């Protein structure tokens, strides 16, 4: 069992017989959480010194990823009103970003490997941007499911293989970094195991077992690159889908 | 798969959905602008 | 229970239509990017007739996604 | 420390709100649901045991 | 029941093809991005977002058939 | 179980054949990077690190199959 | 099942995977235990107008039973030191006194009908009075065992069959107690339910059925005088096995 | 007997060990002092 | 309100509290003993399931 | 069940014999009474609610035993 | 199975017996309480702990055999 | 198991014994009472010996009772 490093454990504990008081308890999803947002709120409090204007070097991180953001999402969505939704455009990077720095630490926990809660974010998202979509624009809404001028006779094809690629993008969003994080993780703990057993057998394995060891030191390398394009790959699709949303193509 | 599908879906989700309305609440008023103060203040001091 | 099991074969088999979607988005934003290096000043004009022709492969490659599904459990 | 800037939260982000309590009804459902079938209706840590209700551990 | 494992894990073995499909994607996005650097070197930063955009947007579909692999294999 | 056991190998054997798409992956980036330094040799220390980058990523498709075949020959 | 009257269910609730905290958790027994503590601050506290010197009517009740257990410790025990061992004899009184009238509000529970509660407290008296016998006199603790100038070939004999008396008595006291509340609800739980389906038959049997209903009420009555006899005869047992444990006959 | 054999003995136990320490330093430093109190306080006002 | 006086509760009650003591670990560890028995092994609410360990089941 | 339920009938036939100790009780402490307003007239409502007392206390001896018998009867 | 229960009830029907030795126990002893009240009027203060005492001191003879009676009931 | 059965009819008739024990306490405090009630200045002369004699017959009452958790526990 490679896979057993996901495994949600109760500690703090709470329970009831009146009411299924069940759902909130601190767990180790839970702590880790506790731990994303004391690492954000560690990132911006006693970052700045004093409220220096100077803004000393830890500061130029959260500057160069402010900016980067703001960069990326002034090229997307771009209207009349594009920083309305900047909060929640920068709030999904860093959730992600940290959650994926944190999640390399070798006895840690990757919050993003939960299909269950990445899968209904990503619902959530889609769900507030097509009730966005109807408010904003009333019955027109559905003139995004025709592409441009096209010839009639084919236009009704083209309206229900667009729907379904409407509808695909509630999962596909979420899944992706989903399957991307499960993924190295697995990787990275089978490599593991099998460069263990490698190991442990007759001393001349332990001569050049070096090797193997250089193997995973370079797929710890690429983690970190697989794991923070994940999180800039999220923030600018779900750029371009309220870029669709809010203004009708 | 056998870990991604427990009873935890509800906790999951609860912490998720209250650490994301949080750090929407908490960047939006509190850390975004406090950088944005930096922003007007240096043009201000280059403005003069 | 062979059909229980049968239908697992169905699904693996039925997902390698992915093949063909991958290969065509990485065809689409390659035009895409070899389109914008030669004429600059073409990125905004062009740019959604590549999402869309994205949209399109995707779902023509999802269909085999969905057909898994069914299959997987249906 | 930090002053607070009145940022508007509500009037902009109403409809992801909504759609998070959807969801959230949602999965409460889908959750129950899943928490009766054949395989997870005998571990111990499903808060039916914690009131009420013991054993059907009839499969 | 041994049927049922057995083409189970057959049927996993089967949906891991579909990553040739990405590993040429990727390849043929980075291809693009080397000839569209090379033959205009100011383009770089405007041509950088739709490149990472097309990588990890392609590989999704990869991601999917080893979704497929892994709902098999442990599901 | 020696059924389930027989499939195992199956399994591992059907799950090296996604290895193809990352060997012709690095060399269509690679293949590129030449035919860019050969139209424009002073562009190298910009586009070297992007054809790095695309060799990691094609080449982590090709070991999210070989880890399927490793897990289908051990565990 | 009519002994359905004393089951024991979790309320508020406490667990964890580190330690077992769930010995301490808030439970129908440490419910009525706060119910019982509250009624005892109770009938202290508020019932003293204003710290007056005259004792309004409340304050006669709690005037007597301290009178009546002052009284009662001082003709048993009654030597030269009797009132250093005075709060430990009104104390348990005073429980057992308001928990066996707490337990006789209908839709309520017995404390006191809990062997396992009650045998141990009677088990810590008993070794509370050996341990302090054996500190306060040494080897001669054990004169104790000979009741009188006997003839010596019999003394051993009346050894053995005293120091049996001697540790039937760390769970007779508590099981007297604990048998005497039980079946007194047991007895009005059993009879309500005969009355029931006697009730539930042909019409005639609700005229003249007032008869069973006043034998319910007569051993309700006499169910008050069987509850609070208990809570004076432990009070007066622990208080003559200080008489023998203090003082060596 | 069912009833009076679960789980619960050191949860019967623990709160009422806890309360009986609690009746006995409440009871014999507050509340039967207090009825002291007026005993000498009536025997003083009688003495005069 | 209420006034209180140091009365001597220690120096005169210390075998009670120790014998409490005594009684507290030997129930202790009767409990411990008798939650492994055939009947009760198999009810949800003991403080096995809350640890690790689930369903021995064999009897 | 026709054995235990055969057995039920006896169970509640034998724990009808404790209520001797409670007929001959009653009669004992009313004999007391008796004979003690006989010596003394003039005590009868001191010595009376005594004479209730042992009554009741007795026949709590006598229906602790009757209801033992309702329980070998229906429960 | 029938027979350990069988055999369980006809005990706890045995087990019944005891209380007639406590019905005419709490009826000598409230006797004697009635007999020498009446014949000394001033010793009932005196007399009356040593009544209730033997009273209640008796009665826990029958039940310890109502607690074994309980115990082959429902356990 | 016919003994397991059996072990139970013996620990229902061993505890019978115990009706000596009640009215033998019974006995002793009515002679107590009547002894003090006869003459008021020997309590605490006398008492002693009838806690005596009660511990004896309890005792002696206390012999069917352990003898009835023999047969219910061993």
């Amino acid at each position: 069992s490679p896979l057993d490093q996901f495994e949600i454990r109760t500690l703090f504990g709470l329970q009831s017989s009146f009411i299924d008081l069940s759902c909130l308890n601190l767990t180790t999803f839970s702590l880790y959480t506790i731990i994303v947002l004391l690492v954000i709120t560690s990132l911006y409090t006693l970052t700045n010194n004093n409220n220096k204007i100077i803004g000393s070097r830890w500061l130029i991180s959260q500057e160069a990823i402010y900016d980067t953001i703001m960069n990326m999402t002034k090229g997307q969505i771009g209207g009349k009103n594009w920083g309305l939704y900047f909060p929640m455009i920068f709030t999904l990077f860093m959730f992600i970003f940290i959650a994926n720095l944190i999640s390399m630490i070798p006895y840690s926990f990757a919050l993003s490997a939960h299909l269950v809660f990445i899968i209904s974010l990503s619902i959530v998202i889609w769900l507030g941007n097509t009730i966005l979509g109807l408010y904003k624009h009333g019955w027109v809404f559905f003139s995004l499911f025709v592409p441009a001028g096209t010839p009639l006779p084919l236009v009704p094809l083209l309206v229900i293989i667009e729907t379904l690629s409407y509808f695909a993008r509630a999962i596909s969003l979420g899944l992706r970094l989903g399957s991307n994080i499960l993924a190295g993780h697995l990787l990275m703990v089978i490599l593991a195991g099998l460069t263990f057993n490698f190991m442990l057998i007759n001393l001349f394995t332990l001569v050049f077992g070096f090797v193997p060891l250089a193997m995973i030191l370079a797929i710890m390398m690429l983690e970190f690159a697989i794991g923070i394009i994940q999180g800039y790959v999220w923030a600018i699709l779900t750029a371009s889908y309220l870029k669709d949303a809010v203004y009708l193509h | 798969m056998p870990q991604l599908v427990p009873f935890y879906f509800m906790n999951q989700l609860t912490y998720g959905f209250l650490l994301m309305i949080t750090l929407l609440i908490l960047f939006s008023q509190f850390f975004l602008p406090m950088i944005l103060r930096l922003y007007v203040s240096r043009l201000f001091i280059s403005k003069l | 229970q062979l059909v229980l099991a049968a239908k697992y074969i169905g699904a693996g088999i039925s997902t390698i239509g992915l093949l063909g979607a991958g290969i065509g988005i990485a065809i689409v934003f390659a035009a895409l990017i070899n389109g914008v290096s030669r004429n600059p000043s073409i990125k905004d004009t062009v740019f959604p007739m590549a999402i869309l022709g994205f949209a399109l492969s995707e779902a023509t490659g999802l269909f085999c996604l969905m057909v898994s599904f069914l299959l997987l459990f249906g | 420390m930090l002053k607070r800037f009145p940022t508007p939260i509500l009037k902009v982000y109403w409809p992801f709100f909504v759609a998070g309590a959807a969801v959230y009804y949602g999965m409460s459902k889908a959750a129950d649901l899943s928490s009766n079938t054949k395989e997870f209706i005998n571990d111990p840590r499903n808060p039916r045991f914690a009131k009420g209700g013991k054993f059907v551990e009839v499969d």
